[PDB]
């Protein structure tokens, strides 16, 4: 109904128009294909070219939810390089899914975050305080305070 | 200061005779902080001008990096900046 | 997906779609056409499946593993430049200016220190080249040809080879040390920086890291010497200055080293062709090593007869002794297991 | 071994041997529904003037530069003269320079003559004649 | 190479792909037939050469290069309202309140505080900006 | 057991000629949860194994015991 406009008026016949239809759902099918191949593209975006992120990151492991992979690769992406304050305060908010508060005490040299864990499973906060205690310094100590 | 100019991606000749002749000359009344300042005909030593007439330099084997007096160094004969 | 969508399926998909009572089959109008039409169809799957391949930087050489270094901050490298000196052979009196021009074949070099011939500080001026490249990497007694004519020189060599001179950084290499760098954790102050730190100083070969050993802000750094022995005093002394110029403002560093086991090792092997007793004694070595570092209790004569088996070399192991029995060696507090003697026979 | 001082390589330079033109065939064509026509389960296939009949009338059924497929040559203006757009002479002389010029990209088609022309009522009446190599 | 393969170009190699003894020229039923999504190609190859381009980070446009950063983390800074002081003049005991909107030439400005003409506390109250922007930095 | 039987079929697909029990015992220790062993037995005995010709050997029973 597409591809029969570019004919002229004889071309009307019901095989020209099956011959026409034919291609013009091939032609659906290919941009739609490379709609989601450049869907793909992007992290939060991409489902079945996710694992090709882990070629890049050297993340080698094994994850059920498309969601749990991203967030790790976020983490790689984010922790690499500065290891501050703020940046590391971000990090755990991108893991926690909100706003973080870091509270340090240098006498006692400890570190505490504060935050909402309404939507962090326990578990995923432990990666993330385990991720942290690779990426924060030896010396300090790190307290875990989820405030649901 | 081929050293201190590479950490400011300004790529300078390796030889400070070679390095005379690069970049605007410079007056000893239009001296400012970061020229460069050659004294004998053969540039042995550059220093770097820093303002408040002293600047950086390395003098000679024996000798320390420091920083020197302007006013010291009768020899003046041109400056440059490529800053 | 688009691996998904083959020759073979698209066509047979487009013959079906055709609701028709002419014929599809080999030698036919309708089919010859949308054959035809179909390989220049797939011919876009095919594209689009080498498009994301070289997105990703997955394989040969996609021209986009520059920009995706660049987006993680890795830089290549042209190479380092090569040095050395050269003598000046001539009449007395003659100065040479600083950036006189010489060169060696299609090589250019260029002088950098002002010297005059003859004098109380000698003959010699350190040269540099003056490009990039191993080719500059010159050997020992060479003559320099000076580009520009100057009165009073006659000859002019270097006593010794040039050194320093490096080719620009090779994109295998670069993708190489991307893939290492990703693996290294680098961050301000963690344990892994204190590995590092630890591992740059010659005398230690192995490294271990224990936050908090003394309550808040103390860090005791466990180093291993080479074959997992103690490391000496002065090494330890170095290691430490080193990471205290490299530890955070704050935090205190203790050091301290391992104490070894004595063991006697023993084995009747039998020895895959090609393979010598030596190689089989060092590659155990290796191994061992590798498993006392890991190790915590008691040594295991059978992990140790695995790993010895295991190694490559060894086609067969018999009468294996661990200080002459077949039983666990308890591991004490401040102990560490130490290879002494390896004494195999074929 | 030896060089080539010329450009390309020796496979370039075979010449195929010219010969006539290939017999022309088309698929066969129905006038009065506008459908091709199916034989025996499959299309039919036509020889030499029922096929140029199949492609004189297909070629002056188009319109000119209507259709983004077609190159510049393709088609006829004989569009634009409907509605009495030029006077009745001017009509005559354009309608046969449209044809001629139209029919005559065909490579199989020698000469076109567009012979009688009559005004009655509203219709206009003309004779063509076309020449092949057949 | 994408610039290469054009309408044309795709037209006479999948014409020369088919086995077919009929003629194959402009204003046949094959020509017919075959064009038509020979030229839908040529447009998609467009759009194929584009995407690698918007990919990148070097050129991502606006809002890609939003999602791009905001996978880095770093998000783009908005601009900050300008702030300012003004006096008002005139009788004695006129009361001007919070949220009150002044004007110059086309731009606008709110009062932050209370302030009355005349009283002790003085005439002069802050000023800020209805919208962000440099444009908004007035002189005196 | 399914580590030890991939390790296994693994191996007796690359060896030919006899079999050998120190790399059966070496592929079992390896075999990762392997804290230690003892008393490895194949088919009865401890002895190498010879395969004839026209002949690759199956794993059929295992017999593991905590």
């Amino acid at each position: 109904m597409k591809l029969i406009d570019k004919l002229p008026s004889f071309d009307r016949n019901y095989i020209v128009e099956e011959i026409q239809g034919a291609y013009d759902t091939e032609l659906n099918i290919l941009k739609e294909d490379i709609d989601d191949t450049f869907n793909q593209l992007f992290v939060d975006t991409a489902t079945w070219g996710l694992d090709m992120w882990e070629d890049i990151l050297c993340i080698e492991k094994k994850e059920l939810d498309f969601d749990t992979r991203r967030s790790n690769i976020k983490a790689k992406m984010r922790s690499r390089g500065t290891s501050t304050i703020e940046v590391i305060k971000s990090i755990c908010e991108a893991y926690t899914k909100s706003e973080t508060d870091i509270k340090v005490y240098s006498d006692e040299f400890t570190f505490v975050l504060s935050f909402i864990a309404n939507n962090c499973d326990y578990k995923t906060l432990l990666d993330c305080s385990d991720m942290i205690e690779r990426v924060k310094p030896a010396h300090l100590l790190h307290y875990l305070e989820p405030i649901i | 200061m081929v050293y201190c100019f590479k950490k400011v991606n300004v790529s300078l000749p390796r030889t400070s005779n070679q390095q005379s002749k690069k970049g605007k000359k410079v007056e000893q009344k239009n001296l400012q902080a970061g020229d460069l300042v050659f004294f004998h005909n053969p540039v042995s030593h550059v220093g770097l001008y820093i303002g408040n007439g002293e600047f950086l330099h390395a003098p000679q084997k024996g000798d320390v990096v420091k920083i020197s007096k302007l006013s010291s160094r009768r020899d003046f004969n041109t400056a440059r900046r490529v800053l | 997906m688009y691996s998904d969508q083959t020759y073979e399926v698209i066509k047979n998909r487009t013959l079906e779609n055709i609701n028709l009572d002419i014929y599809k089959g080999e030698g036919s109008f309708l089919n010859n056409m949308v054959s035809g039409n179909n390989l220049e169809l797939s011919k876009i799957y095919l594209e689009l499946s080498k498009m994301h391949k070289m997105a990703f930087i997955q394989d040969t050489y996609n021209q986009f593993l520059d920009k995706r270094v660049n987006e993680f901050g890795v830089y290549r490298k042209l190479g380092t430049e090569s040095n050395g000196e050269v003598e000046f052979i001539g009449e007395k009196g003659t100065v040479i200016n600083n950036g006189t021009i010489i060169s060696y074949r299609d090589l250019l070099f260029v002088v950098i220190k002002d010297v005059t011939i003859g004098s109380e500080e000698g003959d010699n001026s350190p040269v540099q080249a003056l490009e990039v490249g191993k080719k500059y990497n010159l050997p020992t007694n060479c003559e320099f040809k000076l580009v520009d004519n100057i009165s009073g020189v006659t000859k002019i060599t270097n006593t010794r080879s040039f050194e320093g001179g490096t080719d620009i950084e090779t994109d295998e290499e670069l993708k190489e040390r991307f893939y290492k760098i990703q693996r290294n954790q680098a961050t301000s102050g963690n344990k892994a920086h204190y590995e590092e730190w630890a591992l740059e100083v010659d005398g230690v070969y192995n490294v271990k890291v224990y936050p908090r050993w003394d309550g808040p802000g103390t860090v005791k750094v466990l180093i291993f010497g080479k074959n997992n022995q103690a490391v000496d005093t002065e090494t330890i002394e170095r290691c430490q200055q080193h990471i205290d110029e490299e530890k955070p403002i704050g935090p205190t560093i203790t050091v301290v080293t391992p104490l070894p086991i004595e063991i006697s090792i023993s084995a009747v092997m039998k020895l895959e062709d090609g393979y010598t007793l030596d190689n089989v004694k060092e590659s155990f070595l290796e191994s061992i090593n590798t498993y006392f570092r890991d190790i915590r209790g008691e040594i295991i004569y059978t992990k140790v007869m695995g790993i010895l088996i295991n190694t490559t070399g060894v086609h067969d192991l018999s009468n294996l002794l661990i200080n002459g029995s077949t039983d666990n060696i308890t591991i004490n507090e401040d102990k560490i297991p130490s290879v002494t003697t390896v004494n195999f026979s074929e | 071994s030896t060089i080539f001082p010329f450009i390309g390589v020796p496979e370039d330079y075979i010449l195929p041997k010219t010969e006539e033109l290939p017999i022309f065939r088309e698929v066969a064509w129905d006038f009065e529904k506008d459908e091709p026509i199916l034989e025996k389960g499959d299309f039919k296939i036509i020889e030499k003037k029922e096929a140029l009949k199949v492609w004189i009338y297909k070629c002056i059924k188009t319109n000119r530069y209507e259709h983004e497929i077609y190159s510049l040559e393709y088609g006829t203006e004989l569009s634009e003269l409907i509605g009495q757009k030029y006077t009745k002479g001017l009509t005559e002389s354009e309608a046969s320079r449209f044809i001629k010029e139209a029919l005559l990209i065909n490579p199989y088609i020698l000469e076109v003559n567009v012979k009688s022309a009559n005004f009655n009522r509203d219709i206009l009446s003309a004779n063509v004649k076309v020449s092949t190599i057949y």
